[PDB]
C-alpha cells in the first residue's frame, strides 16, 4: 500500500516501517544528537564565562536521555528535516515571529474619522490628504516625532519591521491611493475571492498598524492597541492641521481610534487574567482568517491543515506551552499535527471517503452523516497506527494519536456538511471511539472536553453554546487542555474550505494578513517553521544596535 | 434482581474485557511471587519495618456522629491510619493482557476504596499501604493481568507502551528496571518501580507466550482482532454519543425519540 | 430618629410641596421609590428583535466586522413579535401572579421584558435577568420557527454574542442598564453604570428630572459601596437632597438669581446664601482684609456647594446652549469658591479632580467621546462620590444639539424602554411623593 | 403546578418525613428555606478580631510575608469585643428591628455580623455587606481606641488587605462565603464561588448536610445563570431533589446496599432500582446479547444516576477514608454505567469530563491541588451544572486527615463563623421543613 | 523591568511538610542541595524525566537562576554557597539581624 506518511518513516527509521521489533540502549545516550552536543558545549562555555561556576545544564542528572533513537522530524509538504529541539518555540525564531506578527496587528477603520473631518472639523479629505496621513503615520508609528527634533525618538533600525498599511473595498479610492503602503485586494487575491471580500467589506477604508515587534517584546499584548491609537491620533492631528485642545478633537479622537478598532484577541477574565491581543483571546475563525492558504491553494485539505499547523504552534506551543504552564512545554504535543504527512494522509482519506459517499457538500448536517464519517475515519486512522509500528513509535504519546485521528474525522465531517459544530461533534465521537478501540486516550487531562463536548457541541445554553468559529481558548471546556485548540481552528477552516469561502469569520483580518510587508508570511506556515528550525529565518525585535559587541 | 452484562460485543477481546469487569470471574493464576518480593519491588518500604502513619487510628481520634458515613465499613489500612501509596503499571500496545482503561474499570469494579487513574503510557492505583500491598500481590502481580514482558511496574520515566518490543519480546525501559536472563528464560527485576537498585534481583517468572497473549488481551488491533469485527461495541459507542448530544441539546423525551 | 435635619421639598417648577420633611425620608434605605427604581433596573431587559433578524439574515454574528458565511437563518422575528413575546413570558413565568412583563416596543422591532422578582430573590447578582431572558428568547426562537438542531449555536451567537469566549455581550442584541459585575471599576460600582445620555433620554431631556435620576443612582451607589456608612451618611443624604431633589429650592433659587450671571456670580450667591442661613461663619480676618470663613455645619456647607455647582453648570450651559462647558465650570467653580472663601469645595477637591478628568477626557486628542457618556464606573470619573456626575445631566439637557454624542444618537432604545415607567421618566416627582408617604414614621 | 411528578422526603438518617411532595416544593423559586439561605449568605460577614489584633500589633499589613516597620498599633480588640460589636451594630443599624446581628464567637476572637436586609434591597450585588462591615469596623476601632488620624490607613489595611490596589480581600481579616465578583469566571457564577472546604467546615463535616448545602447552592446558581429555565428546569429540580436531598431515600438506600461494596456494585444497584421503578426500559437486544437501554424518563434517569454517583463517592471514600478518590469514582461510575447500559452519564458526560480534568489537576504539576480548594467557579469544576461538587463535599466530609489543605487549614474563620447559624449548618432539616410549608400550595 | 518581571519567590516550607508528613520522606540539607542542583537544571528548561524530550538552548537561558535563602543560620551553614543568597554576607549586621528577625 502507498501512504503519504511512508517516506518520513523510511527516512526517520532504519528498520522497516512494518517491522515489529528493534533494539535500544546502544545509541550512546544524548551524544547521538548534534543539538544536545551543541547544548553541552554552549552550557560549559556559558557557565564558565557568564555564570562564574553556577551549574546551568546538567544532562547527567535526571533521566538518562537517548536510551532510544532520537528521531528527526520532517515538516509536512516540505522536503526538509530537523531535530525536535529546533521545533521548540524558544529555539525557533519563526514561531516567535508568527506570534509577534499576530500580536502587533491592529486594524482601525477610517470612515467615521473622515466623516468627522469633512463635516464637523470642516477639513476636506482627498486621496492626496490620505497619502499625506499615511506618510505621517508611517514616520510616526515606529518611534517617530513629526517635525519635532527636540522630542525623544526610537532608533529607526530598532523598528525596521514597523509599517502602516491601508486597504479599502472602494476601487477608485484604491487606484487613486499610493501603492507604497496599500494592501491591494485585487492583485493579492483571486478574482472571485477579491469580489467576495470587497462585497463583505463594502466601500469602507481601513488602516493596518504593525506596531514594532520590540514593543511587544518589552511590554504585553494590550500595549499594541494603545500604541496604535496614540500614534494614529498624533498623525491625524499632524497631517491634518487641527487644534488639539477642543471638544471637536475629542469627538474626532473617538471617531479615529475608538470607533472601528478591530483587535486580534479579547481580554480574558478571572484566573486567566490577560489583556487584549493575547493568544487566549483569539477565536478559531480569526486564526483561520490569519492563515492565507485560500489565496494560493484550492485544496480544502491543505487549507485546513495550514490552519491546523498555525493553531498548534500558537495554542499548544506558545499559549498553553508557556503562557498557561511554562517549562519545557508542549512542543511535540503540537508538532505531531504538522511534522509528517500522517494528518495529511488521514485528512486526504477523509476527503476521499466523503467525496465517494456524500459528494463534496451534498448532505445537510444530520446525526447519521456525522456518525458514519467520523467512525470510518477513526477506524482507518487507528488501523494505520496498528499495521505500522514506526507510525506508533513516531506518535508515542496517546494524546500526540487521539487529536490527529479526531482532527481528520472532524475535517471529513466539515467537508461533508459544511457545519463547524457538526465537525466538532465528529471530533468528540472520534475521541470516544478511539478510547474504546485502544482502551486508551491521551494524558491523564486529557478528555474533559471530549466526553463533555458531545453534549456541548450542539448545546443552546448560555455558557455552553457557541459556533466553533466564535470559540477559542477562553471557551470554558477548552481552557486548560493541550492538543485540541489548534485542531479546532482547522475544523473551523474545513467548514468554509468545503464551501470555497474567501474568509471564515472576519474579512478585515483576512485582507490585513495578506500584506507582503509582514516578516512572517502566513501563506506557508509549515515552510517558515522549517526555515526557523534551520536558523535561516530573520526575525524582528532584536536590540542589536543598542548593545555592546563584546 | 438485575444481572449485569458489563461490556457489549461478541468478539474475544470483548469477552476478555467482560471477564476483567466481572468481579465474580476468577482471574487465572500464572505466577507465585511472595509478599516480601512485591513489597521490595514497589520500593515504598523494606520488608520488616512497621507501617508508617499519615493520621492517627480512627479509634484513637474522635469524630462527629455521622450516620451516613459510619455505616460504610473502612479498609484495614484506613482504621490503622496508614499512608496512601501507589502502584503504577505500563502496558504495551502489542497484545498486553491488561490495558489502562480496562485495568481502571476492573480495579474500580473489584477493589474497595482505591483511586485509579489512566493514561496512555501508565495506569496508577492509590490506596492505603497495607491494603495496596495485599491486593497488588493477590491480583495485580500473579494473575493474567500481568505479563513480565509486555507490562512493567514503573513509578517514573514511563516510556515504551507504544514502542516496538526488543529481540527478547520485552518492553522498552529507559531506566532498565527489568532484565531478561537467557540461561534461565525468566525475567528479573533489578530496580524498584522508582528506579532505585535493589540489594538482590527478584524473579517474577517467565514471559507469557505470544500465542497465549493473543487470546487474553483486551486491546483491538488490525493484526489481532479489530473493531470492524465487533460492530456492536461501535454501535453502543455511537448510541452513547448520540444520547449525549441530544441530552445536551434539549433534555426532553421528545428529543430522545430520535435516538 | 438620629438626624434632626429637616428639609422642604419643591417640585421641578420651584413650587413648595411640603415642609419639615425629615432627611431620612429621601434616604435610599427608606424611600420606596428609590427601592422600586433599583429593583426595576435590576430586572428590566431590552431586546432588539430587529437586530436579531438583521444579524441572522446576513450572518453577522460575532463582533465588529465579523461575518460567518453559511450560517444564515431567514426568520421573521419582527413580523411574529407577539408570539415570541408570549413564549418568552410563558418561559420566564414563575407564579401566575408574577411580575413577568414582556411588552412590544416600536411595532414588534423591540421587546421590553421584565423578569420576575422571584428569580432575583434567589440570585446573588443582577445578571440573572439578562441570562434568563437570553435563554427564554433562544427557546422561543427555536420553537417558534423550527430551527434545526445544528443552528442553535447561530441563534445563540445572534442573541448574546461571543459570551463563552468574551465575558460580555458585545455583538448581541440584548442590553441592560448595568454592565457585567466582573467589569466594574471597583466593588459596589454596579449602580454607577448609567451614562449621562441614558438619564437624559429617560427623562425626556428634562433638566431637574435628569439631575434627580443621576443623583439618586450615584448616592444609592455610594450607599452600596459602603461609603455612606457612619459619619459619611449625613453628608451623602444632604448631598442627594440638595443636589438632586432641590431641597429648600436652592438650585432653582440660584439659577433665578443668576439668569444673566456668570459662574462667579453663582459663587457669590452661594456664599451669600450660606452666610444668611448660618451654614458658614467668619473664622478670622487677616492683615490684608480677607475674613476667612469656616463651616458651622460641614455637611450642610458641602450640600450648599453641590447645589450651587449644579446651578453654575446650568447657568453657564444655558448661556452657551452647549454641553461642552461642564468640566471648566465644575473645576473653576470649585477653584473660585476655595480662593474666595478659604472654604473647601464640593467633595473636598474630589469634584475638582473629576472635573480635571472630564477636561482631559472631552477636550483633547488624548480624550475620547463627549460628556454624554460620563458614568461613575469609569476610571476617569469614579473619584467624586456622586457630586460631579448630576451636573453633567443639566449640561446635556441644556445642549442645543451641538454634540456628536447626543442622547438621540446613543440612548434612543434606552429612552423608549425606560421612559414608560413613571418613576424613571419623572424621578423627582415620584421620589418626593415616596418621601411624603413615609414622613410620619420618623 | 406545571410538574406532576411527586417525591417523598427523607432526613439524613433515612427516616420518612412526608410523601407525595410536589417537585416544585424544593425549587429555589418557591422554597422559603432556599430563599432565606440566599438572603442570609449575602449579608453574613466573618470577622477575625484576633487576626486584626495580631496584624496591627506586628504590622503584618500587605499580605504574604509583608511587614511595614513603623505602622504598628497596639490595640486590645479581643478584650473590647463587646464594645466593638455594639458600635458595629449601632453603625450598621437601619431601623431598630432590622435583622442586624453581631454575635460574638470564641470569646471575642471572632465576630459574625449580619448587615440588614434593607441595606441589600437597594444594592445591585452582595459586596455591600463586606464593604459596610469594613467601614463600620474601621469607625468602631477608630473611636474605641483613640487612634491617630495618620494611622487610620493602617487600620484600613489591617481590616482589608490591599483593596484599592488588588480588587479582592486577601491580606485582610474579613471574609465571606462568597468570593469577590472580580474572581467570577462567568456571569451568574457568584453562588458557584464557594469552595468545597468552606461548605464542609460550615456543615461541621456532616456528609449529608454538606451534600445538601453544595447541591442547594449549585442548583440555585444554575437558576441564577439561566441554565435551569424552560425545558431545562425539570432536570435541575430532579437533580436537586434526588442528589442533595435524597427524595426517595435513594442515596441512603444505595449506600446501605453497598456498605461493603465497590463502585461497580453501586452501579448495578442503580441500574436495578431504575429498572424496578420503570425509569429505564430495554431499547433493543443486540446480536451479542447486549441489552441496550433507553430512558422512559430522561430527567428522572439523570436524577437517579446523580444520586447513585453521590452514593458511590460516599461508599468508596468511606471505605478508603481518604478524600483523594472523588475524581476517579466520578469518572468510572459514569464510565462503567455508560458501557453497561448504553445510557448517557450523570450530566450527559459533562460530569465525567469534569472528573477527567479533576483527575488531571488533582494528580499533576499543572495546577489545581487538593479536592477541597475546588468550587463551581473553578475552571476545572465549572462544567457540570450542579452534579459534581456535592460528591466532592461528601468525600471531604469522609476524609480522616490525609489532606494537607484540610478545611481546618483553609476554612477556620469562615467555618466557625458560619456554623453558628442553624440554617447553614444543617440545611437538610430546614429545606425539608420549607418544602413541607408549601407542600399544599401546588 | 525584565529582572523584576522574571522574579518569583516561593516559600519552600509547606513543600517540605508535604514531603515529611504526607509522603514520609525526610528532608535534610543534603536533599535540599540535591534539589537545588536539580532545579538549576530544570528551571532553564532541562529534562529530568520523560525520555525523548527536547530542551531549550542554554545560550538563551544563561540569566536563569534558582536561588535559596533562609532565615535559619543553622540551615544556611551546611547549604551549598553556589545556590545560596547569604543575608549575613550581603547586608550590614543590624540590617541582617532585622531581616532575619
Ligand atoms: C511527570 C509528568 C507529570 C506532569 O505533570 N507532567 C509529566 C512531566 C512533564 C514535563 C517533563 C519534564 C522533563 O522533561 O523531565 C513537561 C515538559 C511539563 C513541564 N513544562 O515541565 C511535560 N510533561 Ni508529560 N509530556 C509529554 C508527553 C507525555 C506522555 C508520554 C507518553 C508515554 O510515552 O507514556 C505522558 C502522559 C501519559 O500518562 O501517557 C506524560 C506524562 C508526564 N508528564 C508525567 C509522568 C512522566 C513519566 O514518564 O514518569 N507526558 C507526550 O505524550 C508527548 C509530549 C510531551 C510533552 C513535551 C513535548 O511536547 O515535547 C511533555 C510535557
Ligand atoms: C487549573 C488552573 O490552575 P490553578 O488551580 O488556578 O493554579 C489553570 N490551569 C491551566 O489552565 C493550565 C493550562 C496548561 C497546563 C496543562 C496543559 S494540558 C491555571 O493555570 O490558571
Ligand atoms: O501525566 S499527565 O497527564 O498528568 C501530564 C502529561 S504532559
Amino acid at each position: 500500500e502507498k501512504r503519504l506518511f511512508l517516506k518520513a518513516l523510511k527516512e526517520k527509521f532504519e528498520e522497516d516501517p512494518k517491522e515489529k521489533y528493534t533494539k535500544f540502549y546502544t545509541f550512546g545516550g544524548w551524544e547521538q544528537s548534534a543539538r544536545k552536543r551543541e547544548f553541552v558545549e554552549a552550557n560549559e562555555k556559558i557557565v564558565s564565562e557568564k555564570r562564574q561556576g553556577i551549574p546551568l545544564y546538567n544532562p547527567d542528572i535526571g533521566v538518562p536521555l537517548g536510551q532510544r533513537k532520537l528521531m528527526p522530524y520532517k515538516l509536512s509538504n516540505t522536503d526538509d528535516y530537523c531535530e525536535g529541539d529546533d521545533l521548540h518555540f524558544l529555539n525557533n525564531a519563526a514561531i516567535q515571529q508568527l506570534w509577534d506578527d499576530i500580536r502587533r496587528t491592529v486594524i482601525v477603520g477610517m470612515d467615521t474619522a473622515h466623516s468627522v473631518l469633512e463635516k464637523r472639523l470642516g477639513v476636506e479629505v482627498t486621496p492626496e490628504t490620505i497619502n499625506e496621513y499615511m506618510h505621517t503615520i508611517n514616520h510616526s508609528l515606529p518611534g517617530g516625532a513629526v517635525v519635532q527634533e527636540h522630542m525623544v525618538e526610537v532608533h529607526p533600525s530598532l523598528a525596521w519591521d514597523c509599517y502602516a498599511r491601508i486597504f479599502t473595498g472602494d476601487d477608485e479610492l484604491a487606484d487613486e491611493l499610493d501603492s507604497r503602503f496599500l494592501i491591494d485586494i485585487n492583485k493579492l487575491f483571486p478574482e472571485e475571492q477579491a469580489e467576495t471580500l470587497k462585497a463583505a467589506i463594502g466601500k469602507k477604508t481601513y488602516q493596518v498598524s504593525r506596531v514594532p515587534s520590540l514593543v511587544g517584546r518589552v511590554c504585553d499584548g494590550g500595549t499594541i492597541s494603545r500604541w496604535s491609537a496614540m500614534q494614529i491620533g498624533m498623525s491625524f492631528i499632524t497631517a491634518y492641521k487641527l487644534c488639539a485642545g477642543e471638544a471637536a478633537t475629542a469627538d474626532f479622537s473617538y471617531a479615529s481610534k475608538h470607533a472601528d478598532v478591530i483587535q486580534m484577541g479579547n481580554a480574558l477574565p478571572g484566573r486567566r487574567a490577560r489583556g487584549p491581543n493575547e493568544p487566549g483571546g483569539i477565536r478559531f475563525g480569526i486564526l483561520s482568517d490569519v492563515v492565507q492558504t485560500t489565496r494560493v491553494s484550492e485544496d480544502p485539505v491543505e487549507q485546513s491543515l495550514e490552519v491546523v499547523a498555525t493553531g498548534a504552534a500558537l495554542y499548544d506551543q506558545i499559549w498553553l506551552g508557556a503562557y498557561m504552564s511554562g517549562g519545557i512545554g508542549f512542543t511535540q504535543y503540537a508538532t505531531a499535527s504538522y511534522t509528517d504527512d500522517i494528518l495529511d494522509d488521514f485528512s486526504y482519506y477523509a476527503l476521499d471517503y466523503v467525496e465517494k459517499k456524500y459528494g463534496r457538500m451534498g448532505t445537510k448536517a444530520t446525526m447519521d452523516v456525522v456518525e458514519d464519517v467520523a467512525g470510518e475515519v477513526t477506524l482507518y486512522a487507528l488501523e494505520q497506527y496498528d499495521d505500522y509500528p514506526a507510525l506508533l513509535e513516531d506518535h508515542f504519546g496517546g494524546s500526540q494519536r487521539a487529536a490527529v485521528a479526531a482532527a481528520a474525522s472532524g475535517i471529513g465531517v466539515c467537508m461533508a456538511t459544511g457545519n463547524s459544530n457538526a465537525g466538532v461533534n465528529g471530533w468528540y465521537l472520534s475521541q470516544i471511539l478511539h478510547k474504546e478501540y485502544h482502551s486508551r486516550l491521551g494524558f491523564y487531562g486529557y478528555d474533559l472536553q471530549d466526553q463533555c463536548g458531545a453534549s456541548n457541541s450542539l448545546a443552546i445554553r448560555n455558557d455552553e453554546a457557541a459556533p466553533l468559529e466564535l470559540r477559542g481558548p477562553n471557551y470554558p471546556n477548552y481552557a486548560m487542555n493541550v492538543g485540541h485548540q489548534g485542531e479546532y481552528a482547522g475544523i473551523a477552516q474545513a467548514a468554509h474550505s468545503a464551501r470555497g469561502d474567501a474568509f471564515a469569520l472576519n474579512p478585515l483580518v483576512k485582507v490585513a494578513f495578506a500584506d507582503p510587508m509582514l516578516v512572517f508570511d502566513f501563506s506557508k506556515p509549515r515552510k517558515e517553521i522549517a526555515r526557523g528550525a534551520l536558523r535561516e529565518f530573520e526575525a524582528a525585535g532584536e536590540r542589536d544596535v543598542i548593545l555592546p559587541a563584546k | 434482581a438485575y444481572t449485569p452484562q458489563f461490556y457489549p460485543g461478541a468478539t474475544k477481546v470483548a469477552e476478555n474485557r467482560r471477564n476483567h469487569l466481572n468481579p465474580n470471574y476468577e482471574l487465572e493464576k500464572l505466577r507465585e511471587i511472595p509478599d516480601e518480593d512485591v513489597v521490595k519491588i514497589m520500593g515504598h518500604r523494606q520488608p520488616g519495618e512497621d507501617y508508617k502513619t499519615v493520621h492517627p487510628p480512627l479509634e484513637e481520634m474522635d469524630f462527629v456522629e455521622d450516620y451516613a458515613r459510619d455505616l460504610v465499613e473502612p479498609l484495614n489500612g484506613a482504621k490503622e491510619g496508614h499512608r496512601v501509596r501507589y502502584i503504577q503499571f505500563a502496558d504495551s500496545m502489542y497484545f498486553a493482557p491488561a490495558q489502562p482503561y480496562d485495568r481502571s474499570r476492573s480495579y474500580m469494579s473489584r477493589l474497595r476504596g482505591v483511586d485509579a487513574g489512566t493514561l496512555s503510557g501508565r495506569q496508577v492505583v492509590e490506596c492505603r499501604e497495607s491494603d495496596l500491598e495485599e491486593f497488588s500481590k493477590n491480583i495485580l502481580m500473579d494473575t493474567e493481568l500481568f505479563d513480565p514482558a509486555t507490562s512493567g511496574m514503573r513509578g517514573a520515566t514511563v516510556h515504551g507502551h507504544s514502542l516496538r518490543l526488543d529481540e527478547n519480546g520485552m518492553m522498552f525501559d529507559a531506566l532498565q528496571r527489568c532484565v531478561f536472563d537467557e540461561k534461565t528464560g525468566h525475567v528479573m527485576y533489578v530496580k524498584d518501580q522508582v528506579g532505585k537498585p535493589l540489594d538482590a534481583p527478584v524473579d517474577v517468572g517467565e514471559p507469557i507466550p505470544e500465542a497465549k497473549l493473543r487470546e487474553i488481551t483486551t486491546i483491538y488491533r488490525n493484526d489481532g482482532v479489530a473493531m470492524r469485527a465487533d460492530p456492536d461495541v461501535i454501535e453502543v459507542v455511537k448510541r452513547i454519543h448520540r444520547a449525549r448530544t441530544l441530552g445536551g441539546y434539549i433534555p426532553t423525551n421528545e428529543t430522545f425519540k430520535g435516538l | 430618629v438620629k438626624y434632626e435635619d429637616k428639609i422642604s421639598l419643591y417640585d421641578a417648577k420651584g413650587n413648595l410641596v411640603a415642609e419639615n420633611v425629615p432627611l431620612e425620608a429621601i434616604s435610599p434605605l427608606y424611600n420606596p421609590t428609590i427601592k422600586s427604581m433599583v429593583k426595576n433596573i435590576k430586572r428590566t431587559v431590552a431586546v432588539n428583535l430587529a437586530g436579531i433578524e438583521g444579524t441572522l439574515a446576513a450572518g453577522k454574528i460575532g463582533g465588529k466586522g465579523c461575518q460567518v458565511p453559511g450560517r444564515t437563518l431567514d426568520i421573521s422575528a419582527v413580523s411574529n413579535a407577539q408570539a415570541i413575546a408570549d413564549e418568552v413570558e410563558k418561559i420566564l413565568k414563575v407564579s401566575e401572579d408574577d411580575d413577568t412583563a414582556v411588552k412590544i416596543i416600536n411595532g414588534g422591532k423591540q421587546l421590553a421584558v421584565q423578569v420576575p422578582t422571584a428569580r432575583l430573590e434567589v440570585a446573588a447578582e443582577y445578571s440573572v435577568s439578562m441570562l434568563s431572558t437570553a435563554m427564554a428568547l433562544k427557546e422561543a426562537l427555536i420553537k417558534t420557527f423550527n430551527i434545526d438542531m445544528f443552528d442553535g449555536s447561530t441563534v445563540h451567537a445572534a442573541i448574546v454574542g461571543n459570551y463563552p469566549q468574551v465575558m460580555d455581550y458585545a455583538g448581541g442584541n440584548i442590553a441592560s442598564l448595568l454592565g457585567a459585575p466582573s467589569m466594574m471599576e471597583g466593588l459596589g460600582y454596579a449602580l454607577r453604570n448609567i451614562p449621562v445620555n441614558h438619564a437624559v433620554a429617560t427623562t425626556k431631556k428634562n433638566m431637574m428630572n435628569a439631575i434627580a435620576f443621576s443623583s439618586v443612582m450615584e448616592q444609592t451607589a455610594t450607599f452600596e459601596m459602603g461609603d455612606a456608612v457612619g459619619s459619611f451618611e449625613r453628608q451623602h443624604l444632604l448631598g442627594l437632597a440638595y443636589q438632586g431633589l432641590n431641597a429648600d429650592n436652592l438650585v432653582i433659587d440660584f439659577i433665578k438669581a443668576n439668569a444673566k450671571g456668570t459662574v462667579g456670580s453663582v459663587v457669590e450667591t452661594v456664599i451669600d446664601r450660606a452666610i444668611a442661613d448660618g451654614v458658614i461663619v467668619v473664622d478670622k480676618t487677616m492683615s490684608s482684609g480677607f475674613n476667612m470663613y469656616k463651616p458651622a455645619d460641614v455637611n450642610k456647607w458641602n450640600a450648599y456647594a453641590a447645589a450651587g455647582l449644579v446651578a453654575a453648570v446650568a447657568v453657564s450651559c444655558g448661556a452657551a446652549r452647549a454641553a461642552q462647558n461642564v468640566a471648566s465650570v465644575i473645576l473653576y467653580f470649585n477653584d473660585i469658591l476655595e480662593y474666595e472663601t478659604g472654604l473647601p469645595g464640593v467633595d473636598y477637591g474630589r469634584s475638582m479632580g473629576t472635573a480635571v478628568g472630564f477636561s482631559f477626557f472631552s477636550h483633547s486628542i488624548y480624550g475620547g467621546g463627549g460628556p454624554g457618556i460620563f458614568n461613575g464606573n469609569h476610571v476617569v470619573t469614579r473619584h467624586s462620590k456622586g457630586f460631579a456626575i448630576p451636573p453633567v445631566c443639566a449640561a446635556m439637557c441644556a445642549d442645543a444639539g451641538t454634540q456628536m454624542f447626543s442622547p438621540e444618537h446613543t440612548s434612543g432604545l434606552v429612552g423608549s424602554v425606560y421612559s414608560a415607567f413613571d418613576e424613571f421618566r419623572e424621578p423627582m416627582k415620584y421620589v418626593i411623593e415616596g418621601a411624603l408617604s413615609i414622613k410620619d414614621q420618623f
